This record gives C-alpha cells, sequence and structure tokens, in this order.
RNA sequence: GGGGAGUGAAAUAGAUCCUGAAACCGCAUGCAUACAAGCAGUGGGAGCACCUUUGUGGUGUGACUGCGUACCUUUUGUAUA
RNA sequence: CUAAAACUAUGUGCCGAAGCUGCGGAUGUAUACUUUGUAUACGUGGUAGGGGAGCGUUCUGUAAGCCGAUGAAGGUGUGUU
C-alpha cells in the first residue's frame, strides 16, 4: 500500500455562492481560501488544485471593526521614480469592491502557477446578481 | 478483503492475493507465517475494530523469499573544511503473498 | 609448499611506506602532516 | 617503471560524467561543473531522506483532519478519543481509510466520540 | 535509397552555408534549383554545385527519374582551419582562422 | 570534390591513409516549453511516446509541488561585492 | 485580526527535531564459553594532528606456464556484485 495523488482528471470542483453582508472581511478570507484550495476534502494533495467554485456576492456590504474603514491603507506602486499611490478602506469599497477581496484572498494563498490557477475560481459581484445561474451554485452559509 | 496487519515495526492494509514486501524475517523461504495480532476487518459495513486486537481474527501469508533493494549512495561533504566522505547501502526484505483473512 | 610461488613473510615485518599528498581519503592529504603557514611548514624547515 | 595516467583518468573522469545525464549545460558535459553537481546531488538526496518522512506525515495529519471535520470533531479530538479506546492504528492507515473508505471512518469516529463521551 | 553527393573542403564557414542549406532543405529538386539560381549568396553556387552532383548520380548510377526527386538530407560540417598572423597597433599580434566546410546532399523520392 | 566500377581479408585501410577518446559544432526522432521570477538540483508526482507482458513491469520526457545562496584557499568569521 | 487571531490568570488536548522508542543492517572496544563463534554491555559529529586496514596502476620472478584470429590490448553501450 501508499499514499495515493489525486488526480487532475477525476477531480470535480463544485459551485456555491456566498453572500457577504455583514461580515468581517478576513474571517471571510480565511474560509474562502480554504475551500479555494481544497483542504475539506479527503482526497487534498498539496500539488493538486481540488478545489471548489465559490461566488461572493454583495461585495461593498463587507464590514470591518474598529476604525479601519477610514484607518486601512491600501498602497501601489507604478514604478517611476515616486509613484507610491494610496486610498482608503471606504473610498476602494464604494468603488471597487472585487480589489479588496481579490487582495485579502490572495494574501492567503500560495504564490506561485497552482496559487493563480486557484483565486481563478473565485467570483466577485457587488449587486446581487451574478451571471452563472446556468451553473446551479449552492448557497454555503459560512 | 481489507483486514490492518503489523510487521516490521509498521502497518499494512491488505487484502487477498495481494504481494507485499516486509522488513526482513527469520522465516524460510517456502513456509508459511500466520498474524493473530489484527487490528481491524471490514467486510462490507461490517468492520471490526480493535481495541487494541480483534478476538478471533487471523491472516495468513506465504514466504516466497528474501531480497536487496536498489542502491542507494550516501554522502557526505563539509565546504573548505577538507572532509568529504561516502557510503552505499542496500535494505533487505521479505517478500509475502496473502493467502487468507479470516474476520 | 615450496615453491616461489608460494614464500610469504612472518605477520608483522612489512609496512606499507607513508604517502603524503594523495587524496583526502588517505588522512595524509593537503599539507601532508604539517600544518599551516609556519617556518616548519617551508622546505628545509626545521631549526639547528 | 614509468606509469601512464591514461586509462584509469579516463574512466573515472567517465563514470563521474554518466551520473550526470541530464543536466543542463556544462553540468552534463565538463567535468570540472559535473563532478560538483553530482556531490551537490547526494548531499540534497542525503537532507530529503530525512525531510520526506515529515512531509508524508503532514499529508496523512491533513487529511485525517479533512476527514474528521466531516464526522464532527477537530483531528485533535479524533486522536485524543481514539487514544482513549485503546485504538493504536497509525496516521498512514488512518488517511487511507478516510481517502478511499467513507463508511468505515464514519465508524472510527463513532468510537472516538464513544470513548470522550 | 538515397543518392548522395559530398563537397569537402569548400572555402566558407559552416555558419554561412548553414543557410543556405536551411532554405532547400525537403523541398522538390526544381524548386531548389531555382532558388540557388537566383540568390546573391556566395554559398548559393557550392551548395548548386552539389546538387547538381547528386542529381547526376541518382540518375547514373543508380538510373531515377528527376521530377520524383526530392532535397530529402541536407547538413554542413565543419573543416579543418587555416591560421594565419594579423599584426595589430603597437608590436601585437592577432591570430586569424580561416575557415572551411563539408556540405552534404541527398537526394531521394 | 565526389558517385559508380575495379583491387584487396579489410577502402568510415584511399594517401591529412593503424586504433580513433574528450572539449567543441551539426542533421534526424520522442517528450517538454511563449501569465512566469533566483547556484538549475533534490524529495514527490500527473500526463504523453515507445518496448514489452496480460505487470504493484522497462526506457525517454517531466506539467504542478516542499526544501535549497557553486567549488577551492585563507580566516575570529565568506553566497560573499 | 477588536466579547481577538492582543494582554493577564487557569485547564484540557494536539502539532513539532537527524532528541527518545520500534523494526532491519554494519562496525570499534572489553568480557563469557567454544577454544576464531556467537551472545552481552557501552560506544561509532569532527579542522590541525596521531593510529589502523585496504583498492587500483607500470615493471621483475613464479612463466618455455595459462588465455588469444572460433578475435588480445584499447574505444563505446548494457546488465549485475
Ligand atoms: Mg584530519
Ligand atoms: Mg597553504
Ligand atoms: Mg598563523
Ligand atoms: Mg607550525
Ligand atoms: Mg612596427
Ligand atoms: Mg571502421
Ligand atoms: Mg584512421
Ligand atoms: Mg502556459
Ligand atoms: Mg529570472
Ligand atoms: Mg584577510
Ligand atoms: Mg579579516
Ligand atoms: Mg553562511
Ligand atoms: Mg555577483
Ligand atoms: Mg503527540
Ligand atoms: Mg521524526
Ligand atoms: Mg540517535
Ligand atoms: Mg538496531
Ligand atoms: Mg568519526
Ligand atoms: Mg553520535
Amino acid at each position: 500500500m501508499k499514499t495515493l495523488s489525486a488526480k487532475p482528471a477525476e477531480v470535480q470542483h463544485d459551485w456555491f455562492v456566498v453572500d457577504a453582508t455583514g461580515k468581517t472581511l478576513g474571517r471571510l478570507a480565511t474560509e474562502i481560501a480554504r475551500r479555494l484550495r481544497g483542504k475539506h476534502k479527503t482526497s487534498y494533495t498539496p500539488h493538486v488544485d481540488a478545489g471548489d467554485y465559490i461566488i461572493v456576492i454583495n461585495a461593498e456590504q463587507v464590514q470591518v471593526t474598529g476604525n479601519k474603514a477610514l484607518d486601512k491603507k491600501y498602497y501601489r506602486h507604478t514604478e517611476f521614480p515616486g509613484g507610491l499611490k494610496e486610498t482608503n478602506f471606504e473610498k476602494l469599497v464604494a468603488h471597487k469592491p472585487e480589489e479588496i477581496f481579490e487582495r485579502a484572498v490572495k494574501g492567503m494563498l500560495p504564490k506561485g502557477p497552482l496559487g493563480y490557477a486557484m483565486i481563478k475560481k473565485m467570483k466577485v459581484y457587488a449587486g446581487s446578481e451574478h451571471p452563472h445561474a446556468a451553473q446551479q451554485p449552492q448557497v454555503l452559509d459560512i | 478483503m481489507y483486514a490492518v496487519i503489523q510487521s516490521g515495526g509498521k502497518q499494512h492494509r491488505v487484502v487477498e492475493g495481494e504481494t507485499l514486501k516486509v522488513e526482513l524475517l527469520k522465516a524460510e523461504s517456502g513456509a508459511t507465517i500466520t498474524f493473530d495480532d489484527v487490528l481491524m476487518v471490514v467486510n462490507g459495513d461490517n468492520i471490526q475494530i480493535g481495541a487494541p486486537v480483534v478476538a478471533g481474527a487471523k491472516v495468513t501469508a506465504e514466504v516466497i523469499g528474501h531480497g536487496r533493494h536498489d542502491k542507494i549512495r550516501i554522502i557526505k561533504m563539509r565546504r573548505r573544511k577538507h572532509y568529504r566522505k561516502q557510503q552505499g547501502h542496500r535494505q533487505w526484505f521479505t517478500e509475502l503473498k496473502i493467502t487468507g483473512i479470516s474476520g | 609448499t615450496l615453491r616461489l610461488n608460494e614464500l610469504a613473510p612472518a605477520e608483522g615485518a612489512k609496512r606499507e611506506h607513508r604517502r603524503l599528498g594523495r587524496g583526502i581519503g588517505s588522512g595524509v592529504g593537503k599539507t601532508g602532516g604539517r600544518g599551516i603557514k609556519g617556518q616548519k611548514s617551508r622546505k628545509s624547515g626545521g631549526v639547528r | 617503471a614509468r606509469v601512464k595516467r591514461g586509462v584509469v583518468a579516463h574512466r573515472r573522469h567517465k563514470k563521474i560524467l554518466a551520473r550526470a545525464k541530464g543536466y543542463y549545460g556544462a553540468r552534463s558535459r565538463v567535468y570540472r561543473v559535473a563532478f560538483q553537481a553530482v556531490i551537490k546531488a547526494g548531499q540534497y538526496a542525503y537532507r530529503d531522506r530525512r525531510q520526506k518522512k515529515r512531509q508524508f506525515r503532514a499529508l496523512w495529519i491533513a487529511r485525517i483532519n479533512a476527514g474528521a471535520r466531516q464526522n464532527g470533531l477537530s483531528y485533535s479530538r479524533m486522536i485524543d478519543g481514539l487514544k482513549k479506546a485503546q485504538v493504536i492504528i497509525d496516521r498512514r492507515v488512518l488517511a487511507d481509510i478516510a481517502m478511499h473508505d467513507a463508511v468505515a471512518f464514519a465508524a472510527l469516529a463513532e468510537k472516538a466520540k464513544g470513548a470522550l463521551a | 535509397m538515397e543518392v548522395t553527393a559530398k563537397l569537402r573542403g569548400a572555402a566558407i564557414s559552416a555558419q554561412k552555408a548553414r543557410l543556405v542549406a536551411d532554405l532547400i532543405r525537403g523541398k522538390s529538386v526544381a524548386h531548389a534549383l531555382n532558388i540557388l539560381n537566383f540568390s546573391n549568396k556566395k554559398a548559393a553556387v557550392l551548395v548548386k554545385k552539389a546538387l547538381e552532383s547528386a542529381i547526376a548520380n541518382a540518375e547514373h548510377n543508380n538510373s531515377l527519374d528527376v521530377d520524383d526527386l526530392k532535397v530529402s538530407t541536407i547538413y554542413v560540417d565543419e573543416g579543418m582551419s587555416l591560421k594565419r598572423i594579423m599584426p595589430r597597433a603597437k608590436g601585437r599580434a592577432d591570430r586569424i582562422t580561416k575557415r572551411t566546410c563539408h556540405i552534404t546532399v541527398k537526394v531521394g523520392v
């Protein structure tokens, strides 16, 4: 006997939709990343993407505690001699809620081709509606 | 039929007709050995779990032969310290084949 | 038992000469038992 | 007794270069580079013989965790409960049963739960 | 069956001739002859000589038909160099290698 | 310069001519490779191609993944720029 | 990351090293009986350095022997110890 690896051809990703209204950001991100990597499956293999698809709706209703809505800063550098750019959480959430989940979840995943391939299975939408009605998502109560 | 047995300090999950290698044994090639310290037996929604042993369970097996694994090369080196050392290794094993599982 | 083919010396009577500077595994390799960088490590190194 | 270093030297270089097949560039062509490449490969293999046993136990523990959390426990409590019920199945076999036989693993989880209560 | 022709000792380097050999590899014999006829490269003349020789060998010694032939194989190898001296400034001297090649053509149906 | 013919036991013994290694440079076949960051391996490990048996075999390649800053010398101490 | 994923106090589990235990193998020293064979026990990271035991190479005797055109040395692959 020996320990077998999961075959990518036998892997079956499933589809789930999670509602983000009134939820702490990081305590949701950890669950999303754990589902994206496949740690909840007994066929988990660290070199195979045996994860699941997640749909986030109402991405502009996610919450932070304390004073972070005004005090949490997001940074960027354009690679020009003085191109450091700064924004807020609350300016960025009313203007681009997809990037907040992008950053929060991608920071919690591996950093390489398989990590780039896992983040593709997260689909974030600001409103209540998504376009993937043909995939038949389940309501995951995270 | 999926029993669980102990041998050579390790544990194995076996079925009937399976051929497996374990650590070297003292038994003779062509003899028959019996494991009577069995840990679990599963016969299909019928599951006997030992605490730590299933009482009247037997697993019989036959000794096909003894052999060596392929050569491993050990290399020790210390950079800038004028020290190198090399060694070879082949590990011994006994090959069994499972004949019967009682339950 | 008496041939030029079949004559051996007594046990412990011959030894192999010591050879310096012939690799790591001999124990007498790189510097050959002399140490590092002194007057006694030079050629003709002993003092009177 | 003049001794020529032609055959033995050539055979040693040849044996070192036969152990470097598949390496990139001068690492499979040039003796000076291939010799360091073979030594470093041996060092890596010595260290990874030790690391393999850690990686495989980590994988077993992760699969057992995934299996136990479907049955209502965490890994810690299932391992504690099985040790309190005198079950001595090791992790290599528990992970196998988790990955291939869900019914027997539910039986093991129920035994552990019963031991805890 | 392939019919061979060799041109050993061409007074050009193999790197320059490989460019022309890449242009006709695997083509029909007439098309390759056209390409070589209307080239401004110097290696084209030597390669056309070797190809003409291979076609003549295929039709004379082997008695084959020419409109069915192809340039199935062609490759260029290096020959032996000529070593020369070039005086440089301030009394220094450089070494010049004059390079050579071997062209090999194989024509087949 | 070669291809036939012919000599010879032998012509990749053809005159740069016994044997004919390595560095270096081609042509052919198989697999991999154009969203991904580092001493180029090592521990795993899917797929494909060719052999073979009715394989828990053999050969080549290696997607993805954990770990991992050459060797010698001299130094209190070197991935050391 | 905010009734924490911070801090203080207490408790129950678990993870975690080449440490320790299990199984298989080699080796140093000393002892016990055969009287040279195995057990027992303690040990087995190493620079400078000291001690011990070996492999392979050319040449002389053994050798007017033994192997070789039914193919030696050398070169190039494969398998195995
Ligand atoms: Mg020493
Ligand atoms: Mg010195
Ligand atoms: Mg000094
Ligand atoms: Mg001194
Ligand atoms: Mg002048
Ligand atoms: Mg020949
Ligand atoms: Mg020759
Ligand atoms: Mg790609
Ligand atoms: Mg780069
Ligand atoms: Mg200095
Ligand atoms: Mg200094
Ligand atoms: Mg360092
Ligand atoms: Mg540098
Ligand atoms: Mg523990
Ligand atoms: Mg350990
Ligand atoms: Mg130890
Ligand atoms: Mg032991
Ligand atoms: Mg020691
Ligand atoms: Mg020790």
